[PDB]
RNA sequence: AAUAGGUUUGGUCCUAGCCUUUCUAUUAGCUCUUAGUAAGAUUACACAUGCAAGCAUCCCCGUUCCAGUGAGUUCACCCUCUAAAUCACCACGAUCAAAAGGGACAAGCAUCAAGCACGCAGCAAUGCAGCUCAAAACGCUUAGCCUAGCCACACCCCCACGGGAAACAGCAGUGAUUAACCUUUAGCAAUAAACGAAAGUUUAACUAAGCUAUACUAACCCCAGGGUUGGUCAAUUUCGUGCCAGCCACCGCGGUCACAC
RNA sequence: CCCCACUAUGCUUAGCCCUAAACCUCAACAGUUAAAUCAACAAAACUGCUCGCCAGAACACUACGAGCCACAGCUUAAAACUCAAA
């Protein structure tokens, strides 16, 4: 662009930054309301434990529980974090282990 | 860019105004004292514990005034605080008295004149200031001339002061600096800093006035 | 690289280097030139290179171009009495215009080193505050006075807590 | 920020961190905050002893002067200051002060020879 | 001498002149653009009170800052025609001009 | 610090403050002394506002000021 | 975006997004010795209790400040003029600084493009029909700001006569709420403020303490944890598991020799 | 898709509609062939100046708003969800 176009437009507008699943936040307090599985994309086979919770923003999502083994019910208080399951499509949140009702995983 | 107007707050400054006219408290509600207590009733205020003696045993400006023809124009008013603090004639003559007509007894209101203050006289009649405090006074009329009687004695005041150390040397340092060779010390002309005594009668009319609020 | 010919004359550096600071009575700056001729040469490299130079020590002097409206260029200044200054520029070059103009209505070397010194009183060595005011923020950063505490601790003596305990 | 009233005053505006005092002569609003915004730094005052046992004191006395000058208040702490540089005279309760701690001195200096006498 | 408008002397293109004795001036200044460092034309309009309505729509004019406004928008007050539209003097010379030319020579009167 | 609408305190509603006692010998002194020195330090007060008035004065008509105005007036023509 | 790096393909080059490496802050997990210092509700939601403004021979003066908060938001800056206030009192003055006049002054959206009286002349009567706007008017949305500090607000109705109603966005403290969690300490000794002629009096400002790895500095005979170890990117032995269980910021790993679980 | 028949339509007049791979996919004006000639291909590489336009892919010649003789239309033209490529 020309110099008097460039001073007619101004500087660069960079695009509001999207705010993701925790919306701006760290971690966002959830209730579960239901445990199960997922199927990952090809090329990854698994059944991938996941639930869905109502967080404190009043909206339900679909969050991952990692590790080996849960104890997850309906009911059930949990602190979900940011993160996307790299091989489930939708699942951007994820349980913390050893917070609220979610225990850490059991040794072995 | 151009304000919205405030019409409730103009319309509130004005009735606040008028209402503190027209609902002003009088001399007799402000200026009441409770004599058991030592409170006053407008206020439920206790007097500052210096005054309580005075104000069981001295009278209003006032009091004295509602019982003389013509509320006393004319007539020497001294207070009690003056007799006690100078040996000079301290005293106001009174030329115009405003009575608090609301007063049951009177006792209550304003009043102007000329001050005489340490055997001087001022120029000029003014409002006086305290009036409503119980320290006030009545000369006899078979008394004015020797309460009245008065000497000046010899203005023998100091006239020059030396100015402080380092002020001292930094004008002497200064003058040589310059050039000049004079030995004269510096000195503080004091003669144009008349001190007048702390309880010398301020001016009344520059004076404030408590605002309504009857407990 | 930076668009546009003599791309020089969009740096600081560049606009800092004008030596016309006008005196307080300069408050509008015309400048008739024509974009063809030999003779307005010189006033169209003045247009070209020094214009932005003036404009920039002298801020809030009106400065307003005008094209092909006479026959030969020429600068007006219109003083704050009223007074008109006419220039006549044609055949002078654009060097020979700065040098004219900083005779007849700029500033001296002189009066402009009085203003620096001026400004110098402004920040006073003495004063402690933030960095963006003085040097020192505090008197603990002198050498030979009591050290911050935030760095060095200081004696149990000095410190409330020990003296109210030990008068407690 | 117009205040209702009030009056420039030269005073100590404190400094420092805790148990580490230092002091700034600053002309400011009366009313404006202790530490706040000030009309100019007129000085210094470290009250604690430097390692040649002393208590420094910066005062730029043409700016006093010129804000004295212009109606300025000073400090009951800020004229003691000047007293003790010559600026101004003593202060009359630095001169009383000084009188009570001589008649405190005087009656302990008896009661250790009383009990001396005693012994 | 004193005045409490901000703009004390200023030149402008004549742009209206439907206002009965008053002449719309809009003013250019130089403004410095901070990223590109290039100067722009910023310009502003000003109502300048013209009492003999000699102002015609394209003359260049110099304006004067009145003592105190005479009206929410008039601030300032003809105070020279300093290029008429059409009718340029050349000051150089004297003579007039049209464009680039002039119209009397100035070898006319010596 | 509280406002004049706020509520005076329970626990200080019978509160006299009594004034302290007085010395003679020292209330005497002390207060010739803060005359003296008040004395003093109002004219230092009026010498400063002098000072003051008088380099206003100096820089708006003084010679040095009225000299270099007319020196710049006549490098001007 | 840098001294850059990884990743498009069967392959190359170009373009390009995403991510890695750096530096901070908050929160979470696990873990944690001392000392000094700095800093310290998520919420303009609701608040139990105590305290936070007095002074002074009565009048007055002060409680319009300080302290708090960030809801709203071009009232903050310059010039002109000019009150109140300080200079004891006048100061034809200086200082300080309102109201008023001129100028300047955030971001995003133009799929907000027209606004709808927004001008001028005249002593008036009244006359003219103008004024702003793509160089962004008008409008919507977001946000305290340009931080020695400033602006704004002070339960709500922009305001506060009046009304709703009964007020911690003063200190300490509590309920609810949030990922977010300091003591219902002491003292007016210093400084600051109010008052007093003054000795002085008052002050949850402040000062000195309490609590907390949020940070900085220093230290410790005994006392180390957390995270990583396929490549980017410093660093894996032996087993178990067998596209299962699980794992990664990106590319990817796991289908019986897995340095990736 | 191949063969036959025939209509709207292609034509004229009077009004609309306003689109195209409307692309020679190469903006207008002025100038150069020397330097480093230049990623590839295409139709050699550049300079000055101006206007228009562009900023990962897809969603999308779409939704909504607005304008329009257009009423299954045209012009202007986003976002959410999604991927680590295109
Ligand atoms: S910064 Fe000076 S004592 Fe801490
Ligand atoms: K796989
Ligand atoms: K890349
Ligand atoms: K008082
Ligand atoms: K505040
Ligand atoms: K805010
Ligand atoms: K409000
Ligand atoms: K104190
Ligand atoms: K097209
Ligand atoms: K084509
Ligand atoms: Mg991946
Ligand atoms: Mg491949
Ligand atoms: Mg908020
Ligand atoms: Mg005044
Ligand atoms: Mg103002
Ligand atoms: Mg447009
Ligand atoms: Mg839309
Ligand atoms: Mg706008
Ligand atoms: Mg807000
Ligand atoms: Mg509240
Ligand atoms: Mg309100
Ligand atoms: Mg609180
Ligand atoms: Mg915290
Ligand atoms: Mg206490
Ligand atoms: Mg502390
Ligand atoms: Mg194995
Ligand atoms: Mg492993
Ligand atoms: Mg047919
Ligand atoms: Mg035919
Ligand atoms: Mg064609
Ligand atoms: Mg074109
Ligand atoms: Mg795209
Ligand atoms: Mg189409
Ligand atoms: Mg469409
Ligand atoms: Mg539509």
């Amino acid at each position: 662009a020309t110099l008097n176009q460039m001073h007619r437009l101004g500087p660069p507008k960079r695009p509001p930054r999207k705010l993701g699943p925790t919306e701006g936040r760290p971690q966002l307090k959830g209730v579960v309301l239901c445990t199960f599985t997922r199927k990952p994309k090809k090329p990854n086979s698994a059944n991938r434990k996941c639930c869905r919770v109502r967080l404190s923003t009043g909206r339900e999502a679909v969050c991952f529980i990692p590790g080996e083994g849960h104890t997850l019910q309906e009911h059930q208080i949990v602190l979900v974090e940011g993160g996307r399951t790299q091989d489930l499509p939708g699942v951007k949140l994820t349980v913390v282990r050893g917070k609220y009702d979610c225990g850490h995983v059991q040794k072995k | 860019k151009k304000v919205r107007p405030r019409l409730i707050a103009e319309l509130a400054r004005r009735v606040r105004a008028l209402r503190e006219q027209l609902n002003r408290p009088r001399d007799s509600q402000l200026y009441a004292v409770d004599y058991e207590t030592l409170t006053r009733p407008f206020s439920g205020r206790r007097l500052p514990v210096r005054a309580w003696a005075d104000v069981r045993r001295e009278s209003r400006l006032l009091q004295l005034l509602g019982r003389l023809p013509l509320f006393g124009l004319g007539r020497l008013v001294t207070r009690k605080s003056w007799l006690w603090q100078h040996d000079e004639p301290c005293y106001w003559r009174l030329t115009r008295v405003r009575p608090d007509y609301t007063a049951q007894n009177l006792d209550h209101g304003k009043a102007w004149g000329i001050l005489t203050f340490k055997g001087k006289t001022e120029s000029e009649a003014r409002e006086i200031e305290h009036v409503m405090y119980h320290d006030w006074r009545l000369v006899p009329k078979h008394e004015e001339e020797a309460f009245t009687a008065f000497t000046p004695a010899p203005e023998d005041s100091l006239a020059s002061v030396p100015y402080p150390p380092l002020l001292r040397a930094m004008i002497i340092a200064e003058r040589q600096k310059n050039g000049d060779t004079s030995t004269e010390e510096p000195m503080l002309n004091v003669q144009r800093i008349r001190m007048e005594p702390w309880d010398y009668p301020a001016k009344q009319e520059d004076k404030g006035r408590a605002k309504g609020t009857p407990v | 690289p930076m668009k546009g010919r003599f791309p020089i004359r969009r740096t600081l550096q560049y606009l800092s280097q004008g030596n016309v600071v006008f005196k307080d009575s300069v408050k509008v700056m015309t400048v008739n030139y024509n974009t063809h001729g030999e003779l307005g040469e010189g006033a169209r490299k003045f247009v070209f290179f020094n214009i932005p130079q003036i404009q920039y020590k002298n801020p809030w002097v009106q400065i307003m171009m005008f094209k092909n409206m006479t026959p030969s260029p020429f600068l007006r200044f219109y003083l704050d009495s009223g007074e008109q200054v006419l220039v006549d520029v044609e055949t002078k070059s654009n060097k020979e215009i700065m040098e004219h103009i900083r005779k007849i209505l700029g500033k001296n070397e002189e009066t402009l080193r009085e203003e620096e010194e001026e400004k110098k009183q402004l920040s006073h060595p003495a004063n402690f505050g933030p960095r963006k005011y003085c040097l020192r923020e505090c008197i603990c950063e002198v050498e030979g006075q009591v050290p911050c505490p935030s760095l060095v601790p200081l004696p149990k003596e000095m410190r409330g807590k020990y003296k109210a305990a030990l008068k407690a | 920020k117009a205040y209702r009233g009030g009056h420039l005053t030269i005073r100590l505006a404190l400094g420092g961190c805790t148990n580490r005092p230092f002091y700034r002569i600053v002309a400011a609003h009366n009313k404006c905050p202790r530490d706040g915004r000030f009309v100019e730094q007129l000085g210094s005052y470290d009250p604690l002893p430097n390692s040649h046992g002393e208590k420094l004191v910066a005062l730029n006395l043409d700016r006093i002067r010129h804000w004295i000058g212009c109606g300025a208040h000073l400090s009951k702490p800020m004229e003691k200051l000047l007293g003790l540089a010559g600026f101004f005279p003593l202060h009359p309760m630095m001169i009383t002060n000084a009188e009570r701690l001589r008649r405190k001195r005087a009656r302990e200096v008896l009661l250790a020879s009383q009990k001396t006498d005693a012994e | 001498v004193r005045s409490s408008v901000h703009a004390r002397w200023i030149v402008g293109k004549v742009i209206g002149t439907k206002m009965q004795k008053t002449a719309k001036v809009r003013v250019t200044r130089l403004v410095l653009d901070p990223y590109l460092l290039k100067y722009f034309n910023k310009r502003k309009t000003y109502f300048a009170h013209d009492a003999l309505q000699q102002c015609t729509v394209g003359d260049i004019v110099l304006l004067r800052a009145l003592p105190v406004p005479r009206a929410k928008h008039v601030k300032h007050e003809l105070a020279e025609i300093v290029f008429k539209v059409g009718k340029v003097i050349d000051p150089v010379t004297g003579k007039p001009c049209a464009g680039t030319t002039y119209l009397e020579s100035p070898l006319s009167s010596e | 610090r509280k406002t004049r609408h706020d509520p005076l305190a329970k626990s200080k509603i019978e509160r006299v403050n009594m004034p302290p006692a007085v010395d003679p010998a020292e209330f005497f002194v002390l207060m010739e002394r803060y005359q003296h020195y008040r004395q003093t330090v109002r004219a230092l007060r009026m010498e400063f506002v002098s000072e003051v008035q008088r380099k206003v004065h100096e820089a708006r008509a003084g010679v040095l000021a009225e000299r270099k105005a007319l020196k710049d007036a006549a490098e001007h023509r």
